[PDB]
RNA sequence: CAACACGGGGAAACUCACUAGUUUAAGACAUUGGAUGGUGAUGCAUGGCCGUUUUUAGUUCGUGAAUGAUUUGUCUGGUUAAUUCCGAUAACGAACGAGAUCUUAACCUGCUAAUUAGCGGCGAGUACACUGUACUUGCUGCUUCUUAGAGGAACAUUGUGUGUCUAACACAAGGAAGUUUAAGGCAACAACAGGUCUGUGAUGUCCUUAGAUGAACUAGGCUGCACGCGUGCUACACUGAUAUAUAUAACGAGUAAAAUAUGCUUGCAUACUUUUCCUCCGCCGAAAGGCGUAGGUAAUCUUUAUCAAUAUAUAUCGUGAUGGGGAUAGAUUAUUGCAAUUAUUAAUCUUGAACGAGGAAUGCCUAGUAAGCAUGAUUCAUCAGAUUGUGCUAACUACGUC
């Protein structure tokens, strides 16, 4: 049927929706490469790669994109396509065929799996930056 | 260049399913061929927003950028000039002063909006607040989007 | 018509200048809560409107105020805090305390913690302006109450 | 007499009448340095 | 980073009363600890009973 | 019935209290509904007067709004309500038919 | 200084060592050729 | 010249006895009290002399004057 | 240092204390005497609050012991973020500080919950395919994601090394997380004649009080300039400028004066409307900006499944003080205000200075930081090159030593 899932790496948000289907995948109502910069397309398309085109010829994905600047949606989106085939493999396809893509997936990065933490430290008063200060003179 | 190696299935049935710029530069060729936008005359002696601080120069754009507007249309289906002022806005150097954002021309943009509803393209209404997407429009924009994505992927 | 945001501050300010008004009247009693004598102060309020750190403070300024000796003002107002159960008690008392050179003088007793939030949660503190001939004294009274728990203490049965 | 209902001159700390430094941020119209006495029994809490 | 003397004196108190149900599993004598101690923080409850059980 | 406090612990127990309340004579209530929290931030400078460091201190006061839209007879509820609660809670009417 | 003119590997460096061409004459001279930086012939 | 009208003067003596207490306010160039429709200059003069010949005694906290009579005063204000 | 974009001090007026002057009574009380007020004098008379000492790790007691001030406890050593622990040990036992506590941010509860949040369910079209995909109006199980309550989760857990093998450390693994998970907040004792009476109706004394240092009004001035020193901004171009296009952010913040009618005479007086904050939107304006309207007291409207700029892509220059650089000046029409000249601010055309990577010197900085790029808020009638928040773009170099 389907299952939804998301990635969050820095203040983006990227859902995605793994149902049955034929292949095609969407972000908004716009198609997969549409993206823009073409050295992180290729991050975007890396999880294709690393498990062929049989597998999501038999599935639709569509995918929504909230929030945080270009870097931050591109590893959401990596992240929540990731996290979207793994998942739905564990609902309907079979924990063992599931276990082996997830040990492929793993094999090559954890980071697909789950999102760096880094977020902002504050700023604090006596500089712009978040531990700069004024320059200090005698 | 344009074309590349894909590894998912495309649809290719809306302006959503084709990139941008060639969809936006052939439907800019193609208005001022057909002519039924005007350039119009007074339009070459000023800029499109205060962030150039100078002419536009670059000959055609009065085109582009109806081409864009009408796009941002069928994206967004419901806006006023407020919001196109905003998209086309850019940054200004104020000299010594930092820079700020600064937005775009209105007439100009208020222009082509009113030469593409007389046209049949855009429509403003009260259901939904300010301009929206009309239908003559609608089947012209999804099939010259058709027109174009056939003609450039084979 | 107001916004909840105007609406909280409002609330806030009336508190403040209330608490302010409370303390220019109350010095003909200690500490007895309010009511939302009575009458003209009702009245008042309405006509504008439309262990205990305080009390020992308020307490204190007077025996000082009476100009009775300093030392046993203060050790007299200690002893009783403690004889009513204070787990901690500090009275510190400032200004020109009998000279022509001002200074301060430190007055503790029990656990009187100063660090962060439990400081903040079991010390009760209050500050009053005892005027005297040449100027004026501070008094700061800081109580460490009945405790909740303590975070620090761990013990078995 | 001669105010003005704008500018500087026109208004002043709610508790105090300094002219100086007041917060009219929410409209709380009180001098930071006032605000401090008050701070904690308005609801303006410490935190980080 | 080290064990303060509130953590460690307690740590030697329980074990003191309590030796005969404590063992040599940390989740078990987390359990002890919480059962027995007056601890008002998780992470000083958890603290306690790493040390005993150390 | 809505609910705006600026103690959440206060908050807290008028809503389990007016949910109790409600369950007794099965009520229709619509499950509690926690608004996004606004604080309102004052950043203040320390010291009255200039010298010394530069020190900052940022204030928050942080407000509390719930809410509950109920069906039944109003008085009840709200004198269930209004006797139960701390001043602290400020309550605000919002009533449906199912 | 300039000391480059109008008359007589396809990157613009190139075709500006070779010919002693200004950048834009030796933009046109590739487009020229042919018939910011990307994919090559 | 700055007269206070015999009327005025006799309505803000009995409206200090009809309640017991009058909240001035400090400032001096609002027109009006909420509850007398009278110069707050004159009314401040008055209670100011009033205060003086110890008649009502004030309390003052911030803008804000809070004045309750004496008993003596009370009784004076009547005629 | 611990003064010098500091006194939230971004002063057109007022603010204001000052300069040139002009007024006023707002001189309580029992004419007269008599005060009251004072951004007047005094922070080396003081209160409060705040800076430093110092956010380091220090400080103190009971009893004991060693003519006295005193010292021991509080230490050769190991260890640590830490008078943190261990260990030794004429001291044993304590206490405050520190850790701890608290606020965020970090992960999981297929539990707790659905409004002004989503998600589906389902009608209905518009578009294309082709035995669904894109796009809009109407009704209405789910809660994964939006929000926010409660609760869980790491203790160096396991393994391996080093360590009196003691406190503990090191590495690898596991793990959302391993530098007490990251960041803050809080601030002992004792000080400094540090700072502040120009925040206060906190306040002593000393001064002053109708030819006032009170209150108040008009100008002028705090911004002037042979010249010396700070902090910032903007640059010196091609990993760039210029011009189009495309993508995409987080914190936020928002309500006794205006206008129409009447009486007197466009002036004055009175009534009525509904007026001051955010502006969507529709018209008009090169632009500024205007006019007309619409919703918002706000998860609802401004506005946010998108409000920024660095992004990136395609063009145009083509290294030349150059189309780099925008100081400087000249001419404008707007906008705010009683008042804009010492150009408030705004746009528009023209005008085109130094500056070729910075001497001697000297500052900041260790991971979502630095740097770069913006932007919200604070002051605000009007005024960010300031401060404070917040994000996006995401480096270098260790990972230590005296």
């Amino acid at each position: 049927k389907r299952v939804q899932t998301f990635g969050k790496k820095k203040t983006a948000v990227a859902v995605a929706t793994v149902t049955n289907g034929k292949g095609l995948i969407k972000l908004n109502g716009k198609n997969l490469d549409l993206v823009e910069p073409y050295i992180l397309k290729t991050k975007v398309y890396e999880p294709l790669w690393l498990i062929g085109s049989g597998k999501l010829k038999n599935l639709d994905i569509r995918i929504r994109v909230k929030g945080g600047g270009q870097t931050s949606q591109i590893y959401a989106i990596r992240q929540a396509i990731g996290k979207g085939i793994i998942s739905y493999y564990q609902k309907y396809v079979d924990e063992s065929t599931k276990k082996e893509l997830k040990d492929v997936l793993l094999r090559y990065d954890r980071s697909l799996l789950v999102g760096d933490t880094r977020r902002c430290e504050p700023k604090k008063f006596g500089g712009k930056g978040a531990r700069a200060r004024y320059q200090k003179s005698y | 260049r344009l074309l590349e190696p894909v590894p998912f299935v495309k649809t290719n049935n809306c302006i959503k399913d084709v990139d941008a710029d060639l969809f936006i530069r052939s439907y800019a060729t193609h208005l001022k061929l057909h002519n039924k936008i005007t350039y119009p005359k007074w339009c070459t002696f000023v800029k499109t927003g205060k962030g150039r601080k100078l002419a536009p120069l670059n000959e055609d754009w009065y085109f582009i950028r109806a081409s864009s507007i009408l796009r941002r249309l069928y994206l967004h289906p419901d806006i006023g000039v407020g919001f196109l002022r905003r998209q086309f806005s850019s940054k200004q150097r104020r000299g010594v002063a930092p820079n700020h954002t600064s937005l775009a021309s209105g007439k100009i943009l208020r222009s082509i909006l009113q030469q593409l509803e007389n046209l049949g393209y855009v429509e403003q209404n009260p259901k939904k607040k300010g301009r929206r997407l009309t239908t003559k429009g609608e089947n012209a924009i999804n099939n010259f989007a058709r027109y174009i994505n056939k003609k450039v992927y084979n | 018509p107001i916004s909840k945001k105007r609406k909280f501050i409002n609330d806030g300010v009336f508190q403040a200048e209330l608490n302010e008004f409370l303390a220019r009247i109350l010095a003909e009693d200690g500490y007895s809560g309010v009511e939302v004598r009575i009458r003209e102060l009702t009245s008042l309020v309405q006509k504008r409107f439309f262990l205990c750190a305080m009390a020992q403070a308020e307490s204190l300024r007077y025996k000082l105020l009476k100009g009775l000796a300093v030392r046993r003002a203060c050790y007299g107002v200690l002893r009783h805090i403690m004889e009513s159960g204070a787990k901690g008690c500090e009275v510190i008392v400032s200004g020109k305390l009998r000279a022509q050179r001002a200074k301060s003088m430190k007055f503790r007793d029990g656990y009187l913690i100063s660090t962060g939030e439990p400081s903040k949660r079991f010390v009760n503190t209050a500050t009053r302006s005892a005027q005297l001939k040449q100027g004026v004294l501070g008094i700061k009274v800081k109580i460490m109450l009945p405790t909740s728990i303590l975070p620090d203490n761990i013990s078995v049965l | 007499v001669h105010p003005k209902k704008y500018g500087q001159g026109s208004r002043q700390c709610r508790v105090c009448s300094n002219k100086h430094a007041i917060i009219r941020k929410y409209n709380i119209n009180i001098c930071r340095q006032c605000f401090r006495e008050r701070a904690d029994i308005i609801g303006f809490k410490k935190y980080r | 980073r080290v064990r303060t003397k509130t953590i460690k004196r307690a740590a030697r108190q329980i074990v003191e009363k309590y030796y005969a149900k404590l063992t040599l599993d940390f989740q078990i004598n987390k359990k002890i600890t919480e059962e027995v101690a007056i601890i008002p923080s998780k992470r000083m409850k958890n603290k306690v009973a790493g040390f005993v059980t150390h | 019935i809505a609910l705006t406090s600026k103690n959440l612990r206060a908050i807290e127990k008028v809503c389990s209290d007016i949910m109790k309340g409600a369950k007794e004579k099965n009520l229709n209530v619509s499950g509690p509904v926690r608004l996004p929290v606004k604080t309102l931030r004052i950043t203040t400078r320390k010291s009255p007067c200039g010298e010394g460091t530069n020190t900052w201190d940022r204030f928050e006061l942080r407000i509390y709004k719930r809410l509950i839209d109920l069906y039944s007879q109003c008085e009840v509820v709200t004198q269930m309500t209004s006797i139960n609660i701390d001043p602290v809670v400020e309550v605000e009417v919002i009533i449906t038919d199912s | 200084k300039l000391n480059h003119a109008v008359f007589i590997v396809i990157t613009p460096s190139a075709i500006a060592e070779k010919y002693k061409v200004n950048l834009s004459v030796a933009r046109a001279v590739i487009n020229h050729l042919a018939d910011s930086q990307k994919l090559y012939t | 010249y700055s007269y206070i009208p015999k009327q005025n003067k006799k309505l803000i003596y009995e409206y200090l006895f009809k309640e017991g207490v009058i909240v001035v306010e400090k400032d001096a160039k609002i027109p009006r009290h909420p509850h007398l429709n009278v110069p707050n200059l004159h009314i401040m003069m008055t209670l100011k002399s009033l205060k003086s010949r110890n008649y009502v005694e004030e309390k003052y906290n911030w803008k804000h004057q809070y004045f309750i009579l004496n008993n003596e005063g009370i009784e004076y204000l009547r005629e």
